[PDB]
């Protein structure tokens, strides 16, 4: 026989249904396995390129698999008021999710026509905090190509130099890296991670119950494997490609040095540039010792300007160490994404000539480094 | 809009 | 000379360019906003085929005169700016520029002269209610308008006066919505159909902090509808060229059967049911007895539903019902759930005759606000 | 889907 049988807290169960339907977005058609055995509920989701399961605790009553509509299981669980639910699988009549006052009952598919993870034979693995993998993740996702004829360009690429576990992103016009100190020597590799499975262990790392912990990760040719906090795992495919060496994108010396209150420098650019047109998203930066303008325009829409004076004060700091007047146009968008990327009081911008790309790194995180291009202005 | 120099794409 | 220069408040200017850029969408680069400043005001008007704005707002000011930017431009410049006081000043040839501490944007003006100035309203009625009682009846009958645009006469809500009462009906042929008040004064009986889209502006408009504990004043024509909210907010609507249904008829005049049920376990009870059902069959099942309820539904291909509430006198999960015959009548669950959350309410009311007549909806603490909902067939 | 008593419409 074998015909599931458990009873699940329902907030847990809400949650582990919140990651299964996230991870299949590209969905009615999506199901969700369900696995009771030893102790636990098995909830495996999956697309083209990625599979996720997760185990959660349960009282199981009766082992067994069987698989159902995802979006159909995840919205009604939301809706269900008790603390707890019992999930029984009585066959013809299918999945049974029954309250205190209501049952529902969901048509179930063989569980032979789901797939299982894929088994992999790990030539590398090591173990980092959440919080240092969830940093690197979330100090280079945004500067990832969105453009698809960019095949190498479309994920992250993780990858080790010495003992340093790097993750960096571009499009061609900024570069992010972002990076980690490893435990033990461990062999150079390197893989890029799509977008969408950056995203979503992100978002796994990120939960309050695995914040604070570790995830493992296990490296094999064409896959790459999570294991976060032992009870949740992610195996995702590869993109297939090179990502360029970067290293002479960083600049190796710069003519000029900006420190300016991050806030404030940020808040000023999103502002000056609510003015532009699509047409040209960009901000001029007139930089001087004694002020800095940051200007745009939009065409049939008008222009702006603001002005940060200098400053010693750290709500306002602004030091420009420079006798030459530079003026530098950069994309707002660029220029926020790296600012919102890392919470730091100052931020530092290190220029050449306006048509050469400014380094940008914060005091206190030494291992984020970021590049962006200017734009003609 | 110059770009960092990727080889080939710039 | 005469070019306007003006000091504002942030917040209150951010306010009223909200209310400025919701009121002219429609089915947003293209819209304009006539800035005036005379007599300690700034006048901002904004305007399309079928509303009129007008909202006045004290500001400091400096020199009068007027000019008009892009709604758009103006709201999203303002939006974003830190100081809690802003100057506005129109600088001709450099354009309108709005100043804060640390910055400077200047917007392209259009002409004045190309701006249209408000139309007049000779009222057949006139009558001020507090913005409370305007809110509930708009809330009340907002959500049962039709969207079936060749259905023109259904598409707004039927504000009228009856025998004292300013009342708002509203119905798409499936659902009835009726809310009222009772007017002080004696006046005149008169109705007209103000479209969607300019009653959800003005229930925006009645909601602001600064207004919901005052008055809007109403004033009903044959071509057009005039609200002056507090004083200082005018809104001029044209009407729907067409004629309200008799709705009287649609109220059942008697019935065989009465629930009392608690509001709130209804409809969560009611949505969660509805989950397991398919766009094709949007329908739960009421299985009526006096002892129990049991609300059900099915979706092809998906699976179904059934929740049982037991007969209970106890408020929170209160279920009554006076009828030693079962029935089992179907609901669309949204037209349900659409009356359930209009009223604040602890029990609710229906009334029910046969499987395939409407049933009635009723508030015992709210008796100012009817519902009438068709069944469905299950 | 029966409609409420309009004439016409129902």
């Amino acid at each position: 026989h074998h015909m599931l049988k458990l009873i699940v807290e329902t907030k847990t169960l809400v949650q582990s249904l919140g990651f299964a339907s996230s991870v299949v977005e590209k969905p009615e058609y999506a199901n969700i396995k369900l696995s009771a055995k030893d102790g636990n509920l098995e909830l495996s989701s999956t697309n083209m390129d990625l599979y996720l399961s997760q185990k959660i605790a349960v009282q199981v009553v009766s082992e067994g698999e069987c698989t159902v509509s995802t979006k159909t299981l995840n919205d009604i669980v939301r809706k269900l008021p008790d603390s707890e639910l019992t999930l029984t699988d009585l066959g013809t009549t299918g999945l049974e999710i029954k309250g205190k006052n209501c049952k529902f009952n969901l048509f179930t598919l063989p569980v032979s026509s789901f797939p299982a993870m894929d088994s992999i034979n790990p030539e590398a693995s090591f173990k980092i905090s959440c919080t240092d993998f969830a940093k690197i993740i979330e100090s280079t996702k945004f500067s990832i190509s969105l453009d698809e004829t960019r095949y190498n360009l479309n994920g992250v690429y993780l990858h080790i130099k010495d003992k340093e576990f790097c993750s960096a992103s571009t499009d061609g016009h900024r570069l992010s890296i972002s990076w980690v100190t490893l435990e033990k020597q461990i062999k150079n590799f390197g893989v890029i991670l799509p977008q969408k499975s950056a995203e979503e262990i992100l978002k796994i790392v990120k939960d309050p119950k695995n914040i604070n912990e570790d995830i493992e990760i296990l490296l094999s040719s064409n896959k790459i494997k999570f294991i976060c906090n032992e009870n949740t795992s992610m195996l995702s495919k590869l993109i297939d490609g090179t990502f360029p060496d970067y290293s002479t994108f960083i600049p190796e010396s710069s003519s000029s040095k900006l420190v300016i209150n991050r806030k404030m420098f940020a808040d000023s650019i999103e502002r000056i540039a609510i003015i532009t047109v699509e047409k040209f998203r960009a901000v001029k930066l007139s930089l001087s010792r004694e002020t800095l303008e940051i200007s745009a325009v939009g065409e049939a829409r008008g222009n702006a300007k603001e002005v940060i004076n200098s400053s010693q004060d750290k709500e306002s700091f602004y030091e420009y160490n420079s006798d030459e007047s530079l003026a530098i146009g950069f994309n707002p968008q660029y220029l926020e994404d790296v600012l919102k990327a890392v919470k730091s009081d100052v931020v530092e911008l290190y220029f050449s000539d306006v048509s050469a790309p400014v380094l940008i790194k914060f005091p206190e995180n030494p291992k984020d480094i970021f590049v962006v291009m200017p734009v003609k202005v | 809009v110059p770009t960092l120099p990727l080889v080939p794409x710039g």
